[PDB]
Parts: C-alpha cells; structure tokens; sequence
C-alpha cells in the first residue's frame, strides 16, 4: 500500500497455478485527480454506467 | 452470500449495505449481477431460481 | 436460440473444467477453439446457466 | 559349480594372504570417532561463521542510499546471458565464471558467496540492500572456512529477512526463469533454520469453525492450519482443536501428539475435512486448549506451549478463562484473524497481548506463507536474551538437498543481534535473531567414514536418531517418505521400519537411543535384498553413542564374517599375471568379466556401463606403480588375488570339460568383485548387479548354509527364463587356521528343458510342482504351469497355497515399504507405502500330508522337501476340480495405507527429545503484539 512497496515482482493466485507478476503502482481509470478527470468521472457517474 | 473464493460487496448483511445494493438495483445499474449471486446463495440454478 | 449455450470447448477428454466461458460450435460460422480443444455438450452455460 | 575346487585352490594358497579378524568393537569405537570428528569439525566452521557474523552486524551503519555506493552480489537466479541491463538501481550484480565440479555436480564458483531473494520480496528494499551490504564479511569467511577443509559442502547464512548466501556460487536449482517452474523457496521456512530458529513446541491449533467463518474465511483458516504444520518438525508435538459453542478434536487423536509425516497428514486431512456451523464459544475453546495442554500421561516435548487461534473476528475476549487456565502465563498464545471482514478485531489482539503472544492477519493467499515464519520469530526472544548457553550445534533430520546433492544434514547455529551489548542502548529489537547458519554434511561423506568392504556383504553399520530414526541404513533410499494413497519433507525413516521387527531389535533401539553400550548375538529373520525371500540369519549387533552428538552407531556382523582375507600382494608381477586376466580380449578361455564399480582409484571414475569400468581398470593397472598415495592398495590387491583364484577355477577345472548337456551357465562371483560367468553367451542373459555386495543372491547363500534356488522373475520384459535358465547357487566354506570364513559363491544356471526332461523322464516308473522358499514354482509336469516359471505358486492355485499355510509349513511376514515408487489412482508416478510380504520355511520338518477340503470336494496331496536344498515337492492330484479359487494369495508389493496412526500414538515408539530449551524468560519484552 505504497509506492516504496510495490516493487518486484509477486505471486499471483488468480489463475489457480502459481505465477509471477510484476508489481505496478498503477492509478484507476477514473480518478478524480482533477476538476477536469473529476468531470468525466462524474459524467459517466451519471450515464449510470 | 459468502460464497467460495469470494464474498460480494454489494450483499445483504448488514443494513448498510442492504441499503445500497437497494439503491444500486433501482438505479438500474448491474442488477443482473447481484441476480446471478441472490440466484447462486438459494442453491444452484436448479432449484433457486 | 434452446439449448445452444451448452457447448463450451472442454480439453482434450481429460473431463475437466471447459475453458473460456463462451459457447462454440463444430460448424463453419459459430465460433471455432483452439489449443487441443472439443466443443461438446454439457455445460451449465453463461451466467451460472 | 565346482565348490571343492575352488575351495581346495583357497586353502592351496594361504601364503598369498593372512586372515584378519573384524573387532566389532573397535570397528565401532573408530567409525564412531571419525564420525564425532566430522561433526565437530564442521561445528567449529559454524562457531565461526556465527562470530563473524554478530561482530560485523554489530558494526553497519544503517543507509537509505545506496545509488552513491552501490551494492556488488551475486544473484542466484541470474540468466547466464551477458545482460547489462539486468541490475537493479541499488544493486550491481556480479556475472561469474562456472566450473564443473565432481562433489557438488553443479556449476560451482569459488569465488564469491551466491544470494538468493524469494520472489515476493523485493531485491532493493532498504532491509534487503543492508544485509547485502554487512554479508560480505560472511563471504570472506566462507571462504576461509572452505580454504581449511576442503571437504566442506553447502554453507550458508539464512537471513530472517528472507536472503540465503550460501558460499559456492552456484545458480538456482531449475528456477531462475523458467516457465511452469515458479522459485516458491524461502529460507525461513526449511527445516534447519525452522530447527535452529527455536526450541521444540507444543503446539494446539485452535480453528474457529463457526457459522460467520463460511466461504473464503474457511478455505483460507484450512490452508493456513497446513501452512502451520507444515513448519513442525519431529521434535514438535501439535494437536488441532475446533470449536464452535462446543470444543472437540478435528481428528483421532485425543491428545497431542509427535508432528511427523504421517500424524501430520492426518491432522492435514482433518483439518480438508472440516466445515463450518453455528455460533463462537471462546471460552470452551480455550478450556479445550489449556486442558489439553495440562495433559501429562502423553509422550511431549515439555517446552513452549503455545496455543494458535484461526478466527476471524469478535466482540468476545474471555478475561476469566485466561486468569484461571493461565495466571502465571506459562502458555503463549498467537492468534490470526484469517479472511477480509469488517469484523472487530480488538479481543483477538487483547489475547495476544496479555499471554505474551502476537497477532497476525491473514486477508488472502499470499499472506499466509509469512506469517508462520513470524510465530517462529517472536518463538525465538527467549532464546536470544541466554547469550551463549543457547549458542549450540544441533543436526537435523535427513533431507534432500535443494541444490540437489541427494541426502544431507545440516548443522545449525542461530545468529544474535549485537548492536547495543556492554554499550546498552535501548536495545529495541535486539530480542530477534538475525538468522541461522546452516552447514551441510553430505550422507554418502558420512558412508565413507565407515568403510564396508572388509565385512560380509551381510554386515553393515548403521546410526540412529534419539527419535529413533536413521542417520545412515542399507535400506534408505534417496526418495520422500510415503504417507498413504496417492492421488519439502525430511526423509525420516525409524529404525524398526528399515529391517525386519523383532523383540529383540526392540529393545537394542531403546538402548541405542539411551546412548548405552553393549553387544547382543541372536536370531533374526533376514529379508533379502530383491525383497522376495525371507532367511534365518545370524547375527550380532554392537553399538556405542558417538560423544558430542546425539547419534548413536551400531554394527551388524554375522556369526561367520569374524574374519576377513588380507590379500598379501607385494609382488608386482604376481598382481601383473592376475591383472592380464581382465582385458576384454580373454572371454573365451576366461569367463566373461564383471569388475566391482567400487572406490579402487579416485582417478577411476565409476561406470554404470560396467565393460566401461572394466576399460578404465584394465587402463589404470598398465599404468598403476607411480600411483601409490592415489588410491587404496587393499581393494586392488583383494580384487586381483580373487581374479587371480576365479581364473585358476575357470581353467583347471572348467577348462577342462566345456559342455554339460544339463547345465546352461557356470558362475562364480567373489567377495573382491570377480563374477566371472563362464561361456559368454549367457554373459548377454546375465542380468546381475557388478557390485558383488548387492547381489541378492550372493547375500542369501552366506546365511543359507546349503543350496538355494533362485526362481526367475515372472512376465519381465528381457532375457526371460526359458533363454536363460534358473539360478542355482552354493557358497564356498573353507577353513583356514580353524576359523569359518566364506569368501565366495559358485553357481549354475540350470537350463529348464534340461530338468524338465528329468522331471518327467521318471514319470512311468498329471499334476507335480516344485516350490522353493516364498512359495515359487521352480518347475512343474503339467506344461501348463512351466509356462509360468517363477511365478508365485498362489496366483497359480490359491486354495492348495491358503491350506499349505494352514498346516504351518510356509509362514510369512508382512512388512512395509515407505520409501516406494507408487501408480496414482483415482478418488508421473507418487510416492506410497507399499506393503510387500514374503514366504518361508515355517517348520524343519520334511514330510507332510493332507487332504484339501476343496469346496463341496476333496483334494489330496504330499509334500516332500528335498534334502540339502530349500525345495519342497508338492504331490497334489487335482486339476479342473469344483471353484475354489475364489481369491489369490498374491505375494507382491501391494499399494496401501500405513499402519494406522489413530493406534500407534497410544503405545508409541520409545523417544528421548531434547533435553536443553529456552522459554519464559523474565527480561522478555512483551509489548510487541504486532
Ligand atoms: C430519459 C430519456 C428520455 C432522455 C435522457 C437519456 O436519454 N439518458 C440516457 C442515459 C444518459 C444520462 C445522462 C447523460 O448525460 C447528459 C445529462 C447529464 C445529467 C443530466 C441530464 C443530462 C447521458 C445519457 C439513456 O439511458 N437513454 C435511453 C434512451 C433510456 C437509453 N437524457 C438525460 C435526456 C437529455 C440528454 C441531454 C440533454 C442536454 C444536456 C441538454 C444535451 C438534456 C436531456
Ligand atoms: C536329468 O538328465 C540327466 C540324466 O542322465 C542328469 O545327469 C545325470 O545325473 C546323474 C545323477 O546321479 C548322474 O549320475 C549322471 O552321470 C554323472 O555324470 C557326472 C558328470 O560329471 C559324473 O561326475 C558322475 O559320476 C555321473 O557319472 C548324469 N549324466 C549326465 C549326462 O549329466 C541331469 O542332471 C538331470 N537334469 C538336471 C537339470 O539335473
Ligand atoms: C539489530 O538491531 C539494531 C538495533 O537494535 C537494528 O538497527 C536499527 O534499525 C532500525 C530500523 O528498524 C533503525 O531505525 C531507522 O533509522 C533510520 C535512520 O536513523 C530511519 O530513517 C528509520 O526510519 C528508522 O528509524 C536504527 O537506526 C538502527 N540502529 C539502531 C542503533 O537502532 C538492526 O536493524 C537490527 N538488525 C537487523 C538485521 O534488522
Ligand atoms: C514374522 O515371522 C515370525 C516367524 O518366526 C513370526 O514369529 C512367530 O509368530 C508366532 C505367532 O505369534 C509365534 O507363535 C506364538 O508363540 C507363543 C509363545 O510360545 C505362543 O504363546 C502363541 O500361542 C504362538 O504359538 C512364534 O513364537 C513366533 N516366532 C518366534 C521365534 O518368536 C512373527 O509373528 C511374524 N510377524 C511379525 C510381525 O514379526
Ligand atoms: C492532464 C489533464 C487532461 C484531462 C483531460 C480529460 C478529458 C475530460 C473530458 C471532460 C468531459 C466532461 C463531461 C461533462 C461536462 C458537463
Ligand atoms: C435445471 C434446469 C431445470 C430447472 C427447473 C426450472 C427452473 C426455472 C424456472 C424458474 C424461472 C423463474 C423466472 C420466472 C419469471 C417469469
Ligand atoms: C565416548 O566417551 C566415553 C566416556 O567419555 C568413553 O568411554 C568412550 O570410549 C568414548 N567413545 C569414543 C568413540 O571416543
Ligand atoms: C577435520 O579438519 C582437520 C583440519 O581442519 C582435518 O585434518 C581432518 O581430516 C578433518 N576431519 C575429517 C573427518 O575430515
Ligand atoms: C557497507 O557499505 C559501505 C558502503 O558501500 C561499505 O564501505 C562497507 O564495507 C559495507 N559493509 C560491509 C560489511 O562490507
Ligand atoms: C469427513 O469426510 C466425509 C466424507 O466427505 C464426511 O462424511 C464426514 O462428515 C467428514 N467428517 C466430518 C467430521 O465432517
Ligand atoms: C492421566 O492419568 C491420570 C491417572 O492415571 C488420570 O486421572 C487423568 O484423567 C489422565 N488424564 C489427564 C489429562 O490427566
Ligand atoms: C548361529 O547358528 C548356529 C548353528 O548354525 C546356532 O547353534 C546358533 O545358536 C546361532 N546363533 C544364535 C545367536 O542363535
Ligand atoms: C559401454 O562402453 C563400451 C566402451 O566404450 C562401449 O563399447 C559400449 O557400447 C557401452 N555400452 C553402453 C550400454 O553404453
Ligand atoms: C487354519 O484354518 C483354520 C480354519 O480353516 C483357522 O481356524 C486357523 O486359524 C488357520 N490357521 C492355523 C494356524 O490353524
Ligand atoms: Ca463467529
């Protein structure tokens, strides 16, 4: 839970056979990091979907 | 719904949330999934339809 | 469309769990598998069936 | 067969050697010495691995940059392509230069120390750059450690971060990149740093299966419950609980119980089997724990009781059981809150806190792995705060090796953290070890501390555990224990399970564990090495406990191997007129050679590709004078004066006759190595071991004083039996100053037409069988049944076989093998125990008769054993009679289950644990609850 951590790799469970993933810092599609990214995220808030 | 491998957040546990998956279903918004899993926890498709 | 969810492409006869969760079909314009796979009959379906 | 030829030739040469006795005793006393030697030696190679490793952890200086100086190490799991952008920032990685060598097997590079980094832990964190950089002086030191002992295998510095630097640079086994070959090794999880990292516990799984731990809180509580055994070793004992408004065992066992592989495995299975219903009662649960813990009628390890909850969460935190069960917090408690909730988890951190536990979270697979490591951590305070008292040298069990080098035991040694020490600071987490140094001994180096070659190839030597089980066996086998039915654990063989069980045995095993000493000579049922035959030995085990260690070693020695031939050959040419014997080019007035892949000279590499072998010998003898200090001269010069005696048999009497119309095969095979088979053509149908000493036969007919009959094998894909014949064997019985020393076994491959003809020759003056020892058809009348040569009689006629029992004629054992290769069924190959049983001679007597009560008939037979051999004829007058093969008596090694497990922890195996361990301290800082 914070971008230090999240370096390397990592075993991941997901497929029911061991794997090893990279770990990413990564951001959500909508994110609300700004008036302009929160308008969007409103509006597709809003659509429903 | 404290299925295998997973337990979904839109449940009716507690009455928070209860309340939103309420709110999410008249929204109208992925009704059909919160279906598939009230469907799933009264038995299978055979007989919790 | 009575019955045609029910070919998934299963393994090579190991009877295990069908991969993908699409329906398929033998024939020329339903959609064809790959990777020693089989479209036969029995499985629940899309959406739990 | 010629026995008295060849006798005659042994005592006709008696100035060409001396016989010697073998003083069990000081046999004994001198492998034990060099045994304690070698671990003593290797213990003083951790002492200051250890050392060395507190002094320079005392001294770092801790950073948070490491791009201005850089970190140069080499990693294990490194590609060998010269990629330059395979460095992490902090981090610059060394690429070596591999050279092959012979002890390891691998790529070896003595150079540097490898590291090798789990994949779930970052390899340029702030923890994992600090220890790579205070390692290096770690890596010096092995290299010294190997500079004075050149013998030294695998030494390595397990880190409680998760490294492990092991000293000869040497890339990961097959998982550095590969696909479908994931690297899940963490060496905080192996059972030398698991052994090394505390003292032994008594463990008591509490699982929570109530209503509210449904779905993926229960699959994750069962893995974790596997995850936890799986880190207790056999010094440990470990009971699982449940409870759910009532407390109750998940398993058979009442109480707790030894944490081996199979009550783990049967604690693994409960716990699979387990299921969720109905409300949370902490305080019976905890009654249930602290009862069970409070029993003292049980075998136990009275040291660290702890108790570990699997819950998930509760407004619940059960004050008054606590203050009666546990006032004077003798009893740790852990708990885990396992699952991702919104539960409350304030009583489960409570209960930590005020019974000097800790609390770990488990929301998802992935974290389960760490937190059992980290009970092991908090485990291990009391041990640290006793300085140099818990500084001891202990061996684990054996195991297989990662770096694959087969059978190893490692010495351990933990590692303190000295920073702030005759300077007292505050001294915040210098309650934790900073890891365990391992080193490892190989099992085939121990086997060569106990040289085997100047005793019957029926004695041997053996060690023991105090656990009882086996440090070094004939019978154990490079393979993981099996534990039921197929469908990282220690290769833990008890003593009892690696012979036959007598009595007798019983109690030489708990002296032996005792550390006592002594002599025993008695009788004991000798199971042959093709597992198929069971003889009526004789023998005399010797024992003493090797000082310093906790092993104790023994020494079985037949009544007549006393005395062993000493090859005096000092000629140089006689040696030479033997050697010539041995070319490839001879085998036609000399029978075809087979040599001993044995130890001769360490510049003789040895062959399974036996004429291989032979070329190289041949090679090194041309050429043998200048290598005097290379090799042993005992093993050659025995082997040539045996070569030298088989060659005078061959042509002085075998020589000198060519054919015999019943005979197929004339052999001789010889304590030194020689098996010379005679016409060469069933050279190519000779399907024996070289090593004389593995020869199945060769061991039998010693303790058989007379002549024994080895059926051929049934519906084996080679040679087969009509094309090779069926062995016949007497061994020789000479004397020499009046003492009984049998040096070698004669032998004919009797053709079966040949006695076939015979058998049915005398006819005018259908159903006749021949029955050897375990029941086999030797040969038969019928031409049915010689179709079925050595096939066991019982598969051929099971009611005549069931009733032959019955009269008490064969008598049987059945035994089990846990170390066997298994077909998997259904609910390549896994591993299982196979439970295999063989026939004998019940009774001495010689003739019996009877009637066979055949279902809704009657039967009639005589039995008849032939005298001077181990056959007995069968005269039964039945074919194609009413059904009364209703079964089979198939003696095979048949797939099953143990013996049950829920039985053998009531009475089980006498064992001493260890006597020294550290708990409950008083300057122990509990306000760590994590
Ligand atoms: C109810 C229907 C008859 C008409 C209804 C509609 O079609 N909604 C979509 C879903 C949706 C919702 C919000 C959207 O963002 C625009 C927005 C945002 C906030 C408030 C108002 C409008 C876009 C799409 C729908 O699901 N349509 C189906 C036919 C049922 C499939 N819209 C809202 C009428 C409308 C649209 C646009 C405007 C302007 C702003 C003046 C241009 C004015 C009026
Ligand atoms: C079945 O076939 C022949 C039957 O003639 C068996 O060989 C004979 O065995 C008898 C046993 O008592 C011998 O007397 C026969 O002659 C012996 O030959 C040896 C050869 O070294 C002499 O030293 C003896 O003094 C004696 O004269 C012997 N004859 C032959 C030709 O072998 C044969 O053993 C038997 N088959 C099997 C498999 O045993
Ligand atoms: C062995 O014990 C010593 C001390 O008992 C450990 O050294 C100490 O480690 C801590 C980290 O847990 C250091 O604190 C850190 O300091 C840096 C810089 O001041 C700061 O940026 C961090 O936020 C953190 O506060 C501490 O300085 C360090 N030394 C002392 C004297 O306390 C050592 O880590 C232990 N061994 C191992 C292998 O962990
Ligand atoms: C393995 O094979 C050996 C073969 O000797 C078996 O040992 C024999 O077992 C029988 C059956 O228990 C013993 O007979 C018993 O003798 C006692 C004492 O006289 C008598 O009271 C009983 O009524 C019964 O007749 C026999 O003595 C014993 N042989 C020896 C030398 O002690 C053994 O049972 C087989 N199985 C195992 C697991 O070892
Ligand atoms: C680095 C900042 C760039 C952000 C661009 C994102 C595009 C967002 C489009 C906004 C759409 C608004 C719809 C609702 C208007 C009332
Ligand atoms: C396993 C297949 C057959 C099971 C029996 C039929 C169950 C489906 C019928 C119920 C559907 C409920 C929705 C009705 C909406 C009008
Ligand atoms: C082991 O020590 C005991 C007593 O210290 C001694 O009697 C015995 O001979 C020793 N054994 C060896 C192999 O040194
Ligand atoms: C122990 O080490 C010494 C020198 O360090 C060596 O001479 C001796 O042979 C070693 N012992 C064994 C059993 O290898
Ligand atoms: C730790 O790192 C510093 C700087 O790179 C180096 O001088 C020092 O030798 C390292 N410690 C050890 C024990 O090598
Ligand atoms: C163990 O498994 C069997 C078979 O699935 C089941 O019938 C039994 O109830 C299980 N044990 C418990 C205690 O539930
Ligand atoms: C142990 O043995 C004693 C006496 O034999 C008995 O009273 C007691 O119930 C047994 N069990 C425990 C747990 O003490
Ligand atoms: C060994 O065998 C002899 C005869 O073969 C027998 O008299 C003796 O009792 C046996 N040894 C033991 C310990 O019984
Ligand atoms: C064994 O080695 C000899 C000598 O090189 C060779 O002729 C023979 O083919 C080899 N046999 C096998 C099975 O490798
Ligand atoms: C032999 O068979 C009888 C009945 O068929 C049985 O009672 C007995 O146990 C068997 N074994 C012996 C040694 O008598
Ligand atoms: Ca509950």
């Amino acid at each position: 839970e914070l971008e230090r951590d999240c370096r390397g790799q990592y075993l991941d469970y997901e497929k029911e056979e061991v794997e090893a993933q990279p770990r990413q810092w990564k951001k959500y599609d909508f994110h609300y990091d700004n008036v302009l990214w929160a308008l969007l995220t409103l509006f597709t808030v809003s659509t429903g979907e | 719904f404290n299925f295998q491998d997973e337990t979904p957040t839109t449940n009716f546990d507690t009455f928070p949330a209860a309340i939103l998956t309420v709110f999410q279903i008249l929204t109208g918004e992925d009704w059909n999934a919160v279906m598939y899993h009230g469907i799933e926890s009264q038995g299978g498709v055979s007989k919790g339809m | 469309y009575m019955g045609k969810f029910h070919k998934a492409c299963f393994p090579n006869s190991t009877d295990a769990e069908p991969v993908g969760d699409f329906p398929c079909g033998k024939e020329a314009p339903a959609r064809l598998c790959e990777g020693d796979t089989e479209c036969r009959e029995y499985w629940p379906g899309p959406n739990f069936g | 067969s010629g026995v008295n030829q060849l006798v005659d030739i042994y005592e006709k040469y008696q100035d060409l050697y001396t016989v010697e006795p073998n003083n069990a005793r000081q046999l004994v006393e001198i492998a034990a010495r060099d045994i304690e030697k070698l671990l003593s030696n290797r213990s003083k190679a951790l002492v200051r691995l250890a050392l060395e490793a507190e002094k320079v952890q005392a001294a770092h200086q801790w950073r948070e940059d490491f791009a201005s100086n850089e970190v140069v190490y080499y990693n294990a799991k490194d590609d060998l392509d010269p990629e330059k952008n395979d460095s992490e920032p902090g981090s610059q990685r060394i690429k070596p230069v591999f050279i092959e060598d012979a002890n390891f097997g691998r790529q070896i590079s003595y150079q540097h120390a490898a590291v090798h980094i789990p994949t779930d832990i970052y390899e340029g964190s702030t923890i994992v750059l600090n220890e790579l950089n205070w390692t290096s002086a770690l890596d010096e030191v092995f290299k010294k450690n190997r500079e004075e002992d050149p013998s030294l295998l695998w030494q390595v510095f397990g880190s409680a971060t998760g490294l492990a630097r092991y000293y000869p640079a040497s890339p990961w086994v097959d998982n550095s990149r590969t696909p479908n070959k994931i690297d899940l090794y963490d060496v905080r999880r192996r059972p030398w740093y698991i052994q090394g990292a505390a003292s032994p516990k008594d463990m008591l799984i509490l699982v929570d299966v109530s209503g509210s731990v449904s779905g993926l809180t229960l699959k994750l509580i069962r893995t974790s419950v596997s995850e936890m055994l799986e880190t207790l070793s056999d010094d440990d004992f470990v009971n699982v609980a449940s409870f759910n408004s009532n407390a109750q065992d998940v398993s058979c066992f009442q109480h707790l119980v030894q944490a081996n592989v199979r009550n783990k495995k049967v604690l693994k299975d409960a716990v699979n089997n387990i299921t969720a219903k109905g409300i949370t009662d902490y305080k019976k649960g905890f009654s249930f724990a602290f009862e069970q813990l409070l029993n003292y009628n049980v075998s136990r390890a009275n040291c660290n009781k702890i108790i570990m909850l699997f819950t998930d969460g509760g407004e619940e935190r059960a004050q008054e059981i606590f203050n009666k069960y546990n006032k004077d917090k003798k009893v740790r408690v852990f708990t885990f809150s396992v699952g991702q909730h919104n539960y409350d988890r304030g009583p489960i951190q409570w209960m930590a806190c005020e019974n000097k536990g800790y609390y770990y979270e488990i929301p998802s697979i992935g974290a389960i792995r760490i937190n059992t490591q980290e009970y092991l951590d908090v485990l291990g305070r009391p041990m640290v705060l006793a300085g140099d008292k818990a500084k001891q040298v202990q061996w684990t069990n054996v195991y297989l090796d990662a770096l694959e080098l087969g059978l190893v035991i490692t010495g351990t040694l933990p590692v303190f953290n000295i920073t702030g020490q005759f300077e007292n600071k505050t001294n915040l987490k210098n309650q934790l070890i900073l890891g365990v140094m391992g080193v490892d001994v190989s099992l085939e180096d121990i086997k060569r501390l106990t040289p085997r070659f100047t005793l019957c190839p029926n004695g041997y030597y053996f060690a023991i555990d105090p656990n009882g089980y086996v440090l070094l066996h004939p019978n154990l086998q490079p393979k993981p224990i099996g534990v039921g039915i197929p469908t990282q654990e220690p290769v833990t063989l008890d003593f009892l399970d690696a012979e036959l069980e007598n009595d007798i045995k019983v109690e030489i095993r708990n002296k032996m564990i005792d550390g006592e000493s002594g002599e025993k000579t008695f009788r004991t049922l000798v199971k042959s090495q093709d597992e198929r035959y069971i003889d009526k030995g004789n023998r005399t085990y010797t024992w003493t406990p090797v000082n310093g260690t906790d092993y104790s070693l023994a020494l079985v020695l037949p009544t007549y191997s006393f005395y062993y031939i000493k090859a005096k050959l000092e000629e140089t040419i006689t040696q030479a007129r033997y050697s010539e014997t041995l070319k490839p080019d001879n085998f036609e007035e000399s029978g075809y050679t087979f040599i001993a892949p044995r130890d001769y000279c360490n510049d003789l590499k040895i062959s399974d590709n036996n004429t291989e072998f032979l070329l190289n010998f041949n090679e090194f003898i041309d050429r043998k004078t200048p290598n005097n200090p290379s090799c042993n001269a005992d093993l050659i010069n025995r082997v040539l004066l045996d070569a030298g005696f088989t060659n005078e048999l061959v042509q002085n009497y075998w020589s000198k006759q060519k054919n015999i119309k019943g005979v197929k095969a004339r052999f001789v095979v010889t304590d030194g190595g020689i098996t010379r088979v005679y016409p060469k053509e069933a050279g190519e149908n000779w399907q024996e071991n070289p090593e004389t000493y593995e020869d199945s036969f060769y061991k039998r007919s010693l303790d058989n004083d007379n002549y024994v009959f080895t059926a051929p094998y049934f519906n084996k894909s080679g040679p087969g039996a009509y094309e090779s014949g069926i062995m016949v064997s007497k061994a020789v019985e000479i004397y020499i100053q009046g003492k009984l020393l049998k040096p070698a076994v004669v032998g004919i491959k009797i053709d079966v037409n040949s006695w076939i003809e015979n058998f049915t020759k005398t006819s005018i003056r259908m159903d006749c069988v021949i029955l050897d020892d375990g029941g086999f058809l030797l040969m038969a009348n019928h031409d049915d049944y010689t179709n079925q040569i050595g096939r066991f009689f019982g598969e051929i006629d099971p009611s005549l076989m069931r009733h032959l029992v019955n009269i008490s004629v064969y008598a049987f054992n059945k035994s089990y093998d846990y170390q066997s290769v298994c077909e998997p069924g259904a609910a390549s190959k896994q591993s299982c125990i196979t439970e295999q049983t063989q026939y004998f001679f019940d009774n001495d007597s010689k003739s019996f008769s009877g009637v066979l009560d055949c279902g809704n008939c009657s039967r009639i037979f005589h039995g008849e054993k032939l005298m001077n051999t181990n056959l007995i004829f069968i005269m039964v007058e039945s074919k194609g009679t009413c059904p009364c093969d209703t079964r089979l008596l198939i003696q095979a090694e048949q797939t099953s289950d143990g013996p049950n497990p829920c039985d053998m922890v009531k009475q089980p195996r006498y064992r001493k644990g260890p006597d020294v361990c550290f708990d409950n301290n008083v300057l122990e800082d509990y306000t760590d609850c994590g």
